[PDB]
């Protein structure tokens, strides 16, 4: 079943800076496809990026180049992430899958983050 | 120290107890250790054995 | 000099229930060995609660099972104490202490409780 927690999201002015936290308690310690994913309201689920557990290897997509940047901690066996330049229609829900060992996406409950100024 | 790997502490009362006197149940500074799990599905998605 | 702030006490009618309030100014925001003492006259300093700041767990005396609740909270820094059914044996005067790691007691002053029908 496995435990995904997602913490620290919610309304931001537009072009902020959120830290956002994934505890992955435990996760075989064998990952080999760490990644978040996002649903925008009435969109599809769509590929973010992805950091590597054996090496530094951090994928992005085309929309979140420069922007974004993802990291882990093998000691913490947490994953944290940077955003810069919040544009309205990035208000959306993200997540942070555990891909490992016949664990298929580890799919967790995410957090609502809001980029709007109201 | 958290006890060690084959250690075997069924132990009650007062952890080596400290300065502080029996005082009947605990006294001022004590407590009682072995206390039960109370464990509840929402308290703590992480947080349950 | 660890100041002691103490509410709630007053006269009661037999059988009936108050709601004690002692605060802490701070007390280096670390201590686990609080704990509730009541002074009857011509009586020596008795054990009546307490409470661990380590978790939500209580600890009552014998006497006061049930019929006594001690709750406390870290944003307020305080502990609430509710009786029910109060004595006329009750009537003392309470004490809130707070040691400090590796120190000795603190203590404050105090208010009369009165359990009387006049």
């Amino acid at each position: 079943e496995v435990q995904l927690v997602e913490s620290g999201g919610g309304l931001v002015q537009p072009g902020g800076s959120l830290r956002l936290s994934c505890a992955a308690s435990g996760g075989t310690f064998s990952s080999i496809g760490m990644g978040w994913f996002r649903q925008a309201p009435g969109k599809e689920r769509e590929f973010v990026a992805a950091i590597s557990w054996d090496g530094g290897a951090t994928a992005y997509a085309d929309s979140v180049k420069g922007r974004f940047t993802i990291s882990a901690d093998n000691s913490k066996n947490t994953a944290y992430l940077q955003m810069n330049s919040l544009k309205p229609e990035d208000t959306a829900v993200y997540y942070c899958a555990k891909e490992d060992v016949g664990k298929p996406f580890d799919w967790g409950q995410g957090t609502l983050v809001t980029v709007s100024s109201g | 120290s958290n006890l060690k790997p084959f250690e075997r502490d069924i132990s009650t009362e007062i952890y080596q107890a400290g300065s502080t006197p029996c005082n009947g149940v605990e006294g001022f500074n004590c407590y009682f250790p072995l206390q039960s799990y109370g464990f509840q599905p929402t308290n703590g998605v992480g947080y349950q054995p």
